[PDB]
RNA sequence: ACCUCGAUGUUGGAUCAGGACAUCCCGAUGGUGCAGCCGCUAUUAAAGGUUCGUUUGUUCAACGAUUAAAGUCCUACGUGAUCUGAGUUCAGACCGGAGUAAUCCAGGUCGGUUUCUAUCUACUUUCAAAUUCCUCCCUGUACGAAAGGACAAGAGAAAUAAGGCCUACUUCACAAAGCGCCUUCCCCCGUAAAUGAUAUCAUCUCAACUUAGUAUUAUACCCACACCCACCCAAGAACAGGGUU
RNA sequence: UCUCUUACUUUUAACCAGUGAAAUUGACCUGCCCGUGAAGAGGCGGGCAUAACACAGCAAGACGAGAAGACCCUAUGGAGCU
């Protein structure tokens, strides 16, 4: 997970969610794409 | 207890230990969390313009009851490897050295007397 | 914990050659301040010196196995700048670059280090000397502020880190001669083997065990072609490993109508790379003898190449033992003393 | 300018004794970072700044690396204990000899008075052994020594080979410090 | 001699050959080891030439031929106080009245 | 900037610390150009810990030996009615230099007086629910061409910290002490998962909800109350406390 | 001296009896945290705490007490020396 203020897409497989009251980006093909809202 | 700046006696047949010199060998360092060194502990020596590792073998300070207590601070010169530089130990070594944790077997091997 | 299955194109990860510009730590430093006190208001000059730059050393690590980890540009840690109260700057810590076992360092046309051993080190760049302070320069004559200069930035050196895989024996042959297959046979190593040509782009080392607790390393490189001096095919770039290899295995497929011409092409191309490689001692090994056409052409191989050439199958593992005998004998011959 | 404050120690010794003269060959040992080499070259005019004055030669040998200097050549890394390095000193020095010996070399201080003393004195013994082929007859010898037991021993052998042994403790050297310099002029034998 | 029942010395060809033997012996030991029989530790893996393993009532020394020539462990243990190496070394005594003279 | 601090100056050091996290080490995660071993980067965590010498008045720094690590700060650059006075500071003297001189110097060097009987505030047994290193087993296994080399689970040894004790050893001797002996117990709030809508697929949910996750607590210690003759005491400044069949 | 402090004696000390000072003192029925006062609160603001009363210790605060004031500046103030 990388802390980013603004969240982007790196893939089509890449998807957003709102968990624990913050935005995240999850990615099954490339787990390196993961992002956490700060 | 052998700590920093303590005079020790090299009880070996090693050339370095038995060589005539103006200085008695001194304890540079003790390899223990607290500075005090009892028997079996490793300590660093300044002899004859060089640093050498050594194993404590008997000391003047009283220990556990049935364990022997010597009248001089006896050390054996060892390499960093663990190989003793000398071949023979004339002076008796305590038997307790056997059960203690570490590389003691080689030194036991070259010793003649157990007390 | 499992190792990830590798793609054929693993040359993406594995790097043999790299141009590095190494620069040591800068001097930093520089203080031009003045001390003051309650009773003594003027006090005097008060400049601490700065710490020296950290050196750059190419320490050899066994567990890197590639020059992929090294970067294009390295900069050593600079020493802290001098402060007031005549406080000195701390010298930068030493920067270490981990480099493979078979590495070689070349600066300006000539080799500077061959770090072919374990634990051996070479100083890539000297860290620059830390500059002087205001307290320096104080004399009976002065009482004056000069901060000198930051002084001596780290040494800029451009060098080529070049990896030559270290083995006792290497393999040379045309594509689809079954080099990878043969390696897979004799060693526990698993090189990628396939019918399509120009496989095993990355050099592959497997070792062979023996009864005397000694190990002989054999290397597998990609297929070579006649020419290769004009960078046709995969070129002769991969031939760099073979320089370190004590002897060669001339792997020749019998599928081709004239396999005797194969070794002629191989010796010619090796000469094109380096003169002594052709004169270097070797063993010639024939493969894929399970096929009837190989058995047919065997007679003419005996006519041309002679009895000394050892005939083998990789798939069925025919006459593998004679190879092992010959490997050991060549080792004992001219790999000793 | 001077790379270390050690250069100031030599200045104080020189002014008293006139150890360095123009057109006089100098060997510096433990030169790096080169404060002693920088101060020597000015006095001997090895850089050739003064046209009228004769030009000398300075060489420095140390384990650590040194930046190049005007009118001075360096050989590093080198150890004087190694006899191989001596031949390399021999070849570069003009006239097969070096007139001046400066020994400000000291093995890294361990923080034990006894151990540090023994190494530095024995290092000077090695210098004394290698004097005959390096040092020109009537040449000057200067070595840095820590104060201890075998300081007297080093004095005794110096008095054998040299006419006079001068014990110097410079003001530039910290007064509380135990470092002592032995000067030995008029080399014979 | 309050050390062991049986002392054993064995030589080796190479450093890695010594590790082979020592590690096999300890491995096989554990197989046949009694439950209450304490576990054992190999000594001197960092060392080049000398390896040692202590068992309950057996002590084994793995060496090169080089170290055998310099230690003479067999001689020490067969004949204790009578070996040649003990003869060369003599005990040092302080002078009477405790005065040294040059 | 300022009619705010300081007439027993200020730097360091001793002692004793309180706090912040922007975490040096130990704990929990995500990613990796993470085979394993080391590594690189980010989230979370301040309960605990964070070495000894030499040079220099050293704060710094360098050097040597270690460690698990030898963190970055703030607190009147914490603390001098708790202590030193080494440097820099008054009266003496010298070197070098300025000056006609008296005298001076951001330089170098030698010597040089640290007071206080505590009135008020505050405080003077709250709880330890203990941390870490190493060795062995697994195992020399997984993994790996080899070289190398794991994790959970478990065992033993130590070191310190806290709380005690005197049978031995030791300083000693109706006792008090360490150099000696005994005991020392809970988890972390970052993420990993299902089922399932808005948006009939999917989706870990600032949707309703379901497990790692208790997503908060221990347990333990104390706990009756004559005479207040006098004596004694492992209790104690006094007072009080225990015993006196 | 220190690692690393310990034990005992004397002095002091603390209690009973006799004698009996000094600096100091606007008045005080004299708390803690946060803010304000730019720095600096026992006394001002918002919270919190809180029956009364001796004796023994400690030195964090009372910008603690005591002095022929250390430093910088001023005076159409002095004085010594050249
Ligand atoms: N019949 C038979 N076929 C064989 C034998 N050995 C190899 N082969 C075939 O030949 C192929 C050789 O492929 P590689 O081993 O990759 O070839 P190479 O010699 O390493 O050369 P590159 O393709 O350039 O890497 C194998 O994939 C088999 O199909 C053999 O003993 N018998
Ligand atoms: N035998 C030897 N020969 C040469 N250099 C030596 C030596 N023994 C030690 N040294 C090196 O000498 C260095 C000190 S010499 C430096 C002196 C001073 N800084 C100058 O102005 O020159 C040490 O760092 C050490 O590494
Ligand atoms: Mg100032
Ligand atoms: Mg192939
Ligand atoms: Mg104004
Ligand atoms: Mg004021
Ligand atoms: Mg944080
Ligand atoms: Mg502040
Ligand atoms: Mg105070
Ligand atoms: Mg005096
Ligand atoms: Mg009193
Ligand atoms: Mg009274
Ligand atoms: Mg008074
Ligand atoms: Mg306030
Ligand atoms: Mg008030
Ligand atoms: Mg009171
Ligand atoms: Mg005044
Ligand atoms: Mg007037
Ligand atoms: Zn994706």
């Amino acid at each position: 997970f990388k802390n980013k203020t603004v969240l982007k897409k790196r893939c089509k497989d890449c998807y957003l969610v709102k968990r624990r009251g913050r935005w995240y980006v999850y990615c099954k093909t490339h787990p390196r794409h993961k992002q956490r809202q700060m | 207890a052998i700590q920093k700046m303590t005079r020790v006696r090299v009880v070996d047949n090693s050339a370095l230990g038995n060589s005539p010199y103006h200085r008695a060998p001194r304890c540079i360092h003790v390899y223990k969390k607290n500075g005090v060194g009892k028997v079996g502990d490793q300590i660093l020596l300044a002899i004859k313009g060089q640093k050498k590792k050594a194993l404590i073998v008997g000391h003047c300070m009283p220990g556990p009851r049935m364990t022997p207590r010597f009248d001089s601070n006896n050390v054996v010169l060892i390499e960093d490897n663990g190989n003793p530089v000398g071949t023979r130990i004339k002076t008796p070594i305590p038997t307790s050295l056997r059960k203690r944790e570490g590389e003691y077997s080689k030194v036991l091997a070259i010793a003649q007397n157990f007390v | 914990g499992k190792k990830l299955l590798s793609e054929k194109k693993l040359k993406r990860y594995f790097v043999d050659y790299r141009r590095v510009l190494v620069c040591g730590g800068n001097g930093g430093a520089g203080a031009s301040c003045f001390h003051s006190e309650p009773r003594k208001e003027f006090g005097g000059p008060d400049g601490g010196d700065g710490g020296n730059g950290g050196h750059v050393i190419l320490r050899v690590d066994q567990q890197v196995k590639s020059l992929s980890s090294v970067l294009s540009r390295y900069q050593g840690f600079s020493g802290e700048d001098g402060g007031s109260k005549n406080c000195f700057g701390r010298s930068g810590a030493v920067l270490y670059i981990r480099v493979p076992v078979g590495t070689l360092v070349k600066e300006g046309g000539r080799v500077v280090a061959d770090l072919s051993c374990v634990g051996d080190e070479y100083i890539a760049a000297l860290g620059g000397a830390g500059g002087k302070g205001n307290r320096f320069f104080l004399a009976n004559n002065n009482r004056a502020p000069v901060t000198c200069t930051p002084g001596q930035p780290g040494q800029q050196r451009v060098l080529h880190l070049e990896l030559k895989t270290v083995a006792h024996a290497g393999m040379v042959g045309f594509p689809n001669a079954g080099k990878s297959s043969l390696l897979r046979a004799i060693s526990n190593a698993r090189p990628a083997v396939a019918s399509y040509p120009f496989t095993t782009l990355k050099p592959h080392v497997g070792i062979v065990h023996y009864e005397g607790h000694l190990q002989i390393a054999v290397a597998d490189i990609p297929g070579i072609i006649r020419g290769a001096h004009q960078n046709r095919g995969l070129g002769s770039a991969f031939l760099r490993h073979i320089e370190r290899c004590r002897f060669l295995l001339f792997v020749v497929d019998l599928s081709q109508p004239e396999p005797w011409t194969q070794v002629d092409d191989l010796k010619y191309e090796l000469e094109m790379y380096e003169k002594g490689l052709s004169a270097r001692p070797h063993a010639i090994v024939a493969n894929k003898i399970d096929l009837p056409e190989a058995q047919a052409n065997l007679s003419q191989l005996r006519d041309h190449l002679g009895q000394e050439v050892i005939v083998l199958s990789a798939l069925t593992g025919e006459n593998l033992e004679q190879l092992l005998l010959h490997l050991k004998v060549l080792y004992d011959a001219y790999a000793e003393a | 300018s001077y790379r270390c404050r050690s250069a100031f120690k030599l200045l104080e010794v020189n002014e008293r004794h006139q150890i360095l003269r123009p057109g006089l060959r100098v060997l510096d040992c433990g030169a790096a970072p080169g404060a002693w080499s920088q101060v020597a070259v000015q006095k001997v005019n090895a850089a050739g700044t003064d046209p009228s004055s004769p030009v000398g030669f300075v060489l420095g040998v140390d384990l650590l690396h040194i930046f190049p200097l005007e009118g001075a050549t360096f050989l590093c890394p080198a150890d004087v204990t190694d006899p191989r390095t001596s031949q390399r000193i021999l070849e570069v020095l003009p006239g097969r000899r070096a007139d001046v010996i400066l020994s400000d070399m000291a093995p890294n201080a361990t923080g034990f008075r006894d151990l540090d003393h023994d190494r530095l004195i024995s290092l000077c013994l090695t210098l004394l052994s290698v004097t005959p082929d390096i040092l020109q007859p009537g040449g000057t010898f200067l070595c840095k020594t820590w104060a201890g037991s075998q300081s007297r021993r080093l004095q005794r052998r110096l008095t054998e080979e040299f006419q006079n042994v001068r014990i110097i403790k410079p003001e530039a050297s910290r007064k509380e410090s135990s470092e002592v310099y032995f000067l030995a002029t008029q080399y014979h034998g | 001699m309050r050390y062991t029942d049986y002392f054993v010395i064995v030589s080796g060809t190479s450093t890695r050959h010594l590790h082979a033997m020592a590690f096999y012996v300890v491995k096989m030991y554990k197989h046949l080891k009694c439950k209450r029989d304490p576990h054992v530790k190999i000594e001197g893996k960092d060392t080049d030439d000398w390896l040692c393993v202590d068992f309950g009532s057996m002590v084994i020394h793995l060496m090169l031929p080089e170290t055998r020539e310099i230690y003479e462990l067999e001689k020490l243990w067969t004949l204790r106080s009578y070996d040649d190496q003990l003869a060369q070394i003599a005990p040092e005594t302080v002078p009477e009245d405790f005065i040294l003279g040059i």
